């Protein structure tokens, strides 16, 4: 089954910095818009920021921009979210999205054309 | 008047090329006089937007 594995997270001070992983194992992300939604606890999923690779345009939300950068090497099928300056508003589970267009980056995404296990990221003041 | 009869619909969405425009680096949307307008497209998320002049 095509499936997305998270990982890179962990326990950082604030003011630091990290690399999270999505790599998909059954098909690669040549034609998959990738998108990174972060859920902390006590409320609902959050859109963070989305990448495609067709135009190559990058999309970050209002916390999200000039800390976060997202980049993809399909030659090993992978999508990196390299963010920097943590805060501890950051502290939650991530889970990366792949979709094949099918115009599903409305707003709220809630669309999960491939669903994967996600990754826990805790910031210590 | 007789007995035939055409019948007549609303009018379609009309794009036009022209509307959009520049600015230093961005992009800007100028509805003529009078006149309310509607934007879209998936740069980085969706987005459907409508202006009134």
């Amino acid at each position: 089954d095509v499936q997305l594995q998270a990982s890179g997270g962990g326990s950082v001070q604030a003011g630091g910095s990290l690399r999270l992983s999505c790599a998909a194992s059954g098909h690669s992300f040549a034609n998959y818009h990738v998108a990174w939604i972060r859920q902390t606890p006590g409320k609902e999923r959050e859109f963070v920021g989305s990448a495609s690779r067709r135009d190559d345009s990058t999309y970050y939300a209002d916390f999200a921009l000039g800390r976060f950068i997202i980049s993809r090497d399909n030659d090993i099928n992978t999508a990196y979210l390299q963010m920097n300056s943590l805060k501890p508003e950051d502290s939650a589970v991530y889970y990366c999205v792949a979709a094949v267009m099918a115009q599903t980056t409305q707003g709220w995404t809630t669309d999960y054309d491939l669903r994967g296990q996600g990754t826990q990221v805790t910031v210590s003041s | 008047n007789r007995g035939a009869y055409v019948e007549m619909h609303l009018p379609g969405s009309e794009v036009d090329s022209s509307l959009v425009s520049l600015s230093g680096s961005s992009v800007t949307v100028t509805p003529p006089d009078g006149t309310s307008a509607l934007v879209e497209c998936e740069c980085g998320g969706t987005k459907i937007s409508e202006t009134i002049n």
